[PDB]
RNA sequence: GGCGUCUGGGGGGAACGCGGGGAAGUGAAACAUCUCAGUACCCGUAGGAAGAGAAAACAAAAUGUGAUUCCGUGAGUAGUGG
RNA sequence: UUUGAAGAAUGAGCCUGCGAGUCAGGGACAUGUCGCGAGGUUAACCCGGGUGGGGUAGCCGCAGCGAAAGCGAGUCUGAAUAGGGCGUAUCCACACAAGAGUGUGUGGUGUAGUGGUGUGUUCUGGACCCGAAGCGGAGUGAUCUACCCAUGGCCAGGGUGAAG
RNA sequence: UCAAACUCCGUGAUAGCUGGUUCUCCCCGAAAUGCAUUUAGGUGCAGCGUCGCAUGUUUCUUGCCGGAGGUAGAGCUACUGG
RNA sequence: GGGGAUAAGCUCCGUGCGUCGAGAGGGAAACAGCCCAGAUCGCCGGCUAAGGCCCCUAAGCGUGUGCUAAGUGGAAAAGGAU
RNA sequence: UUGUGCGCCGAUAAUGUAGCGGGGCUCAAGCACACCGCCGAAGCCGCGGCAGCCAACGUGUUGGCUGGGUAGGGGAGCGUCC
RNA sequence: CCGGUGCUGGAAGGUUAAGAGGACCCGUUAACUCCCUUUGGGGGUGAAGCGGAGAAUUUAAGCCCCAGUAAACGGCGGUGGUA
RNA sequence: AGUUUAACUGGGGCGGUUGCCUCCUAAAAUGUAACGGAGGCGCCCAAAGGUUCCCUCAACCUGGACGGCAAUCAGGUGUUGAGUGUAAGUGCACAAGGGAGCUUGACUGCGAGACGGACAUGUCGAGCAGGGACGAAAGUCGGGACUAGUGAUCCGGCACCUCUGAGUGGAAGGGGUGUCGCUCAACGGAUAAAAGGUACCCCGGGGAUAACAGGCUGAUCUUCCCCAAGAGAUCGACGGG
């Protein structure tokens, strides 16, 4: 639709998820951002799923 | 005829040590994408029983 | 007729008044601009809301045109 | 099928038994799942009682109980439930 | 019953009788009272011609925290002695910390429940009493009336004048 | 007796509705508001009564002191509108 | 203060406002909501409040200084009026 | 002419005076301003009885306050039967 | 007037139940293979069997579809100019 | 055959409304009703978020090829009249308004103390630890100038966990943490699932509540009157009691 509920599961495996919104249209490629993941306890880059 | 007990109540309540009547809160099942961190901090664990539905809530509970 | 939508009050205003004695993050003015600026040991929130950082008496000044509000730290006993 | 001859049955009864069929008012502050309730009622059958009964059972590593029935607990608990 | 009715809101002709918060349950909560007291108490049942004696199975107190595994005066979350939540009867004294509200320890002090029964509420029962239109189950009715079936009866007198 | 007869039974059906509820005295003494509600004549919680316990004047009145307002009034080449 | 035609014995809000509700007694002719005043009981005692003092009707056809001619007193406007 | 205190028309519906409570009142019993008395309540005081709360001293006396009341809360009792 | 809804007739296609079908996957473990330590547990692969979920494919009426039918239920118009 | 078919309504019916945000009513703390008066919302932004540094508009005057009231350029005046994603309000020129560089804090574990509140919700928050961004540093950063952009519980889905695993080992199922699925918009959400007629009507209540009559007021009605513009004694407009 626009901005939906999209999830960011941890580049690094530990399958840590953050959700957040995004425009499909602005950004029709898969959001990339790099965030601190607590398992590991290091700021390792996320992948939209 | 012995006393029946809610169910519903004894699956919403606890006792603590010193007989505390203790609750769980509410907005914390779905929806909590545009919720910050803090809202859902504030609402996780448990709290005790407001003094106005003490009565009602032990009265549920006893019988 | 196409009235009859409203709001529910706020509970906006001036919590702590001049002279009060208020512990640190006490709520001390609930704001929607800056009406009233922070002074010394008084912060700012998200909503623009004034809160205390110390321990003390609320005391209300201007500073530089700006009303403003200020903790005076009460002498221990 | 007919004829003859012997032995049974038929119906009544207050409660209790067993096996079948099976409501609605009501409650859920509405109502259909659910409740009421396997109740009311009905059908078939007994006996002085009936039914059940002698492990294709429980149990949990105890070198454990040992047919059935009924009573008290377990317990308004484990659970189950628009 | 009402904001408000002496009544033009309600009910009552009169008298005498009768007529509405009760009972059950080791039910639940609170509060009296009695017994015992870190314990209290039995249920079914057994034996007594009784209201007495026995009966430990259970139940409630005696440790909590946690979803749970589990640990335990602690425990959960958490990477964390890093804060919070719940718990360690309560008070007192002494220290060491802090004046972000008081805390952390060392000694003492020592913690009260449970079973009868009274009372007030309460749960399940018709549950303070009275009062429908209606809903289900099983039966009874067509001697009234509606229609039909079988078999009988009745229709004074006077006109008109079809077919053939 | 008929927009679903009558009788008995379920049954003491159910009515947020209407009516009724019986001796005395002593002390205290309301409310007709807020929120929510398939809610508006009902109900839940709060507000206000009473009883018990705990706590003590913390309640209240008057004087003084420290505070924030944007009403009445007024004003407008201080703004916006007529 | 809002709504209504600032009309209602209309309606809706605010008020350490009052009274009635749940309040008797005195006054306003009568008169829940106005004024005075909060009834523990008795008295063939006294002083007062509101309101009154010619007679009904308790107490002054009270005193002094002025006004009114309209029974004004003892209901009402714009306006009119030697 | 100016302001003034009282007055006049405006003023005007259908049972019966009916817009002083009545009689009546200007020889005010009308109005204004001063003054003096008295009447007037279950208010206050006087004398006597009772009760609740509290205080003091005592082993129940005294004293101070209080005692309208619906819904309702608490306390103490009368009468009936077994 | 057969557009709507019924009714009657017809299936060339679309859709579609049960039943047949059981690919693929998953659980279990005979067997092995790696360890890692010492007074046997911790990882992987995994036949058959037994189970659990089950896909492609096949499949009728109905519906969609194609016609007819009003003495079937029903329906039967506006605007501007002009001698 | 069993049922459903909401509420508000100055009596009903048509209509409109139901949740959230902003102003007035609102009587200078807060709060305050009406089918009272005005508007908006059910988003958007990967930058319009974080940080560091820099800048200051609109309007007017003057001068400039098209070019004009109004494009872009220059000089001057200009303290806020511009603009702030979006209603309105309170703010913001110290900028929260304009520009650029790097970046993901639109974090994880928490949280003294508070505001608001019937409850459920809701709101602010210093500070501590981990690991980062920007910055020389001090420091700031737990989305956005602020206040709307939302939906409890139940039930189910997905990911992870050193939880559990009905004799045992597994597994199924259950549990925790994170999160997803509701114009449940009648927005505290009676069911997963629901429209009408009754003049054939019945029952129980309500003057809460109306119909006819009254009691009050007067938009309207009528009986008059006030000034007199006029026509010409009689009619009297325009206004007024």
């Amino acid at each position: 639709d626009v901005r939906p509920k999209i999830t960011l599961a941890c580049e690094v495996c530990k399958h840590r998820n953050y959700i957040t919104k995004k425009n499909r249209r602005n950004d029709p490629d898969r959001l990339e951002i790099k965030k601190f993941c607590p398992n590991c306890g290091t700021h390792q880059p996320h992948k939209e799923s | 005829p012995k006393a029946k007990t809610h169910s519903g109540a004894s699956k919403r309540f606890r006792r603590t040590g010193t007989g505390k009547i203790v609750r769980q809160k509410a907005n914390r099942r779905h929806l909590l994408e545009h919720k910050p961190t803090k809202r859902t901090r504030r609402l996780d664990g448990r709290t005790t029983v407001s003094a106005a539905d003490n009565s009602r809530i032990n009265k549920l509970l006893n019988g | 007729s196409r009235n009859g939508r409203d709001s529910a009050a706020q509970r906006l205003g001036v919590k702590r008044f001049g002279g009060q004695v208020v512990k640190a993050g006490e709520i001390l003015v609930r704001q929607r601009g800056t009406h009233f600026h922070p002074g010394v040991n008084v912060g700012r929130g998200g909503d623009d809301t004034l809160f205390a950082l110390a321990p003390g008496a609320v005391e209300f000044g201007a500073k530089r045109g700006r009303k403003t509000v200020n903790i005076v730290p009460v002498a221990r006993p």
